[PDB]
């Protein structure tokens, strides 16, 4: 399918059942369907935890970096995962979320002190 | 063989029409001062572009008040004055006025664009010319006013990976070099370029 | 999802694209953070491009 | 004046036919040159014909040739207006400004001011002053005559005028305020600076430099104080300004920056001290007249050279149009 400049964009893709969120990073186009055609498949994503947690994530840098240098872009969740893994620097949105969580915790502590 | 000739004919006709009888900016890029709407579409505008159309005017309608569309005059931007205090302004080198409109406006004019007092060579194409943030600086106190006010270490993860690769190779090398950010520029939000990517109707 | 030529449910034309308020210090800190992060990302992309060019040459 | 101009070497007087041909060329929906209209204006000798030519030029402004506006053509047109008639023509075109924007600034403005002072004009000279303060000039020695007229109309009609009128008066008093003769020029500059500072502070900052060509600098009282301190180291307007100051959101400045409104005692003390200094060291129309008596030596050789150059340029444009018609 000839897309309007469909450039490679590593995006996510569902793969679970109802009440069972499951995802899988895939190197697909910017306009192709979520679970549609794709070039290469990367390490699947494990959102839900289990016994002592098993949030497993993998990446094949040997080909991921090649496809990135070949003119492919990255999505926001891709940058989030890269920051969580450590490949790319920590995403600033994550730092803003952490600061907001710290401020909310401070407000909760203030409320708890006011309870008395 | 049965080629698709009607489709090609329709494509050619539509292209010729849209390229020849294209609606001038005065028709589609017009702005209603009563509700801030653009004809030919009937949609509103962002909220941060309200006072700009009220207490300010566009670019070509200001040039009109200059001799010969200002062959060598200057013009600043309110957004830059609000964000930065350095002398950021525009100039005129080649004006493209629209003739299908009273009190000419919405046209295209460009020149040697400077950023924080960093002039350039050879005027570049327009860049956000259909806006209203434009402030003029006459000749009086003009030249006297226009006055000007590498690398980085690697991150921990990549640094450790490179050190491990070196150790596996054999050589130790405890030195922690720095990457390159030469051509890489911290392009601000108002990075001046061209209207090619942001083509108009 | 709307193919231009559609009945377009007239239910979103009654809203104003209002930008929520913003702080000064936090906004400037975030702007600097974004600038530096984009610089680092562009540097990493240039490094990857150089590596790909070296591989193609080899 | 126009006495040193009767030397055009005009040609045939074909007006109606050429005007109709120019209207047709404009109707062709393609760019057209204004050299024919310039030739007509140089050859026309009426009033209704000049009005029709002005209307045609206005309609042509909205043509593909939004440019093509030679200054020598408008100069010859103004000379014809001065000589023959065509009174309410250039005045209207310059009042519109946006519809024409001729702005023919040059020694021609000096000769215009000279002729107006010779005959003691009023409305046309006031329009010319509005134009020169709206445009950018002062490169010719006509600054003396401009200041003379400004002081005349400021001392003969001492009134509050109005918001826009006060702004225009302050501009016309400060824009040419670049004198360097003696204490008189510095006093005029200080008066203009004080007027601008008053109009900026007493009224506001948004309704000042909106339309007129002025900088957004409000702090002008301090500038006037510094200028007078300097001229002393080497008027009633400020008195009334301070009296009004003592009498009893869109922010285009920094939040930490305190507005100059809260400066009553400081301004009072500084103005008092500097005015005492001036009085210890140290109406204006007579001084400007004496200045004009010194300078303005009828240096008409340069103007004659400029007129010859403009005539040669017009002849070259005619030759270029002929060569173009031959090529096409």
């Amino acid at each position: 399918k000839a897309y309007r400049g469909g450039h490679l964009t590593i995006r996510l893709a569902l793969g679970g059942c109802t009440n069972r969120p499951f995802y899988r990073i895939v190197a697909a186009h910017n306009k192709c369907p979520r679970d549609g055609r794709f070039v290469e498949q990367l390490g699947s994503y494990d959102p839900l935890p289990n016994s002592h947690g098993e949030k497993l994530v993998a990446l094949n840098l040997d080909r991921i970096r090649h496809w990135i240098g070949c003119g492919a872009h990255l999505s926001k969740p891709m940058e989030k995962l890269l920051g969580l893994a450590g490949f790319f620097p920590l995403h600033p949105m994550m730092i803003t979320n952490a600061e907001r969580l710290r401020r909310k915790r401070a407000r909760e502590v203030l409320l708890a002190s006011q309870k008395t | 063989v049965r080629p698709r000739l009607i489709a090609e004919l329709a494509r050619r006709v539509r292209a010729l029409r849209e390229q020849l009888n294209r609606p001038r900016d005065s028709q589609l890029y017009a702005v209603d001062y009563e509700t801030l709407t653009r004809p030919f579409s009937g949609r509103r505008l962002p909220v941060r572009a309200w006072a700009d159309v009220r207490r300010e005017s566009r670019l070509l309608q200001l040039l009109g008040r200059l001799p010969l569309f200002g062959l060598g005059r200057l013009v600043t931007r309110k957004s830059w004055l609000w964000q930065h205090d350095e002398p950021c302004y525009w100039r005129l080198t080649r004006v493209r006025p629209d003739y299908t409109a009273q009190n000419l406006d919405h046209g295209k004019a460009w020149g040697i664009l400077t950023f924080k007092g960093k002039t350039e060579s050879e005027a570049r194409e327009i860049e956000h010319v259909m806006y209203h943030d434009w402030r003029l600086v006459p000749k009086h106190e003009e030249e006297a006013f226009t006055a000007f006010t590498a690398s980085v270490p690697y991150p921990p993860l990549l640094r450790a990976m490179i050190i491990a690769e070196r150790q596996k190779n054999g050589d130790t090398s405890t030195e922690e070099p720095m990457l390159n950010v030469q051509r890489i520029r911290m392009e601000p939000w108002d990075y001046p370029a061209k209207q090619e990517d942001k083509g108009r109707a | 999802r709307k193919t231009r030529h559609d009945p377009l449910a007239k239910s979103k034309i009654e809203r104003v694209n209002m930008p929520p308020a913003v702080d000064p210090a936090e906004f400037f800190v975030l702007m600097e953070r974004y600038q530096h992060y984009r610089q680092t990302v562009r540097a990493l992309r240039m490094e990857f491009v150089s590596e790909v060019q070296r591989k193609v040459h080899e | 004046d126009s006495h040193k101009w009767e030397a055009r070497e005009k040609e045939h007087y074909c007006l109606a036919d050429l005007a109709s041909l120019m209207d047709k060329t404009f109707e062709r929906k393609l760019p057209v040159s204004s050299l024919t209209i310039s030739r007509l204006i140089d050859n026309i000798s009426s009033r209704e014909e000049i009005d029709h030519a002005e209307y045609y030029l206005y309609k042509f402004r909205h043509s593909p040739n939004c440019w093509y506006l030679r200054n020598w053509t408008i100069h010859t047109w103004i000379r014809q207006c001065l000589k023959y008639d065509a009174q309410d023509k250039a005045l209207y075109t310059l009042v519109n400004k946006v519809q024409y924007g001729i702005f023919p600034d040059n020694f021609t403005f000096n000769l215009l001011m000279d002729s107006f002072i010779k005959k003691e004009n009023y409305k046309d000279a006031l329009s010319v002053v509005f134009e020169v303060m709206m445009q950018e000039a002062f490169e010719v020695p006509s600054t003396q005559l401009l200041s003379l007229y400004v002081l005349f109309h400021c001392l003969a009609k001492k009134t509050d005028f109005s918001w826009e009128e006060e702004r225009n008066f302050g501009a016309s008093l400060l824009l040419p305020g670049l004198k360097q003769k003696n204490s008189v020029g510095f006093s005029s500059q200080l008066y203009g600076y004080a007027l601008l500072g008053k109009v900026e502070l007493q009224q506001g900052l948004r309704a000042v430099y909106h339309n007129m060509p002025l900088i957004w600098k409000p702090g002008y009282l301090d500038r006037a104080l510094q200028v007078m301190e300097k001229v002393a180291a080497s008027e009633a307007l400020d008195v009334l300004g301070a009296v009004l100051k003592a009498l009893t959101k869109l922010v285009e400045q920094l939040d930490i920056e305190e507005t100059e409104q809260s400066k009553l005692p400081q301004y009072l003390e500084r103005f008092k001290a500097l005015h005492s200094k001036l009085q210890a060291l140290g109406l204006t129309t007579q001084l400007v007249k004496e200045k004009l008596s010194t300078c303005e030596a009828e240096d008409i050789a340069t103007y004659e050279q400029n007129l010859q150059q403009w005539h040669l340029d017009l002849v070259q444009l005619i030759q270029r149009e002929q060569q173009q018609r031959e090529q096409a």
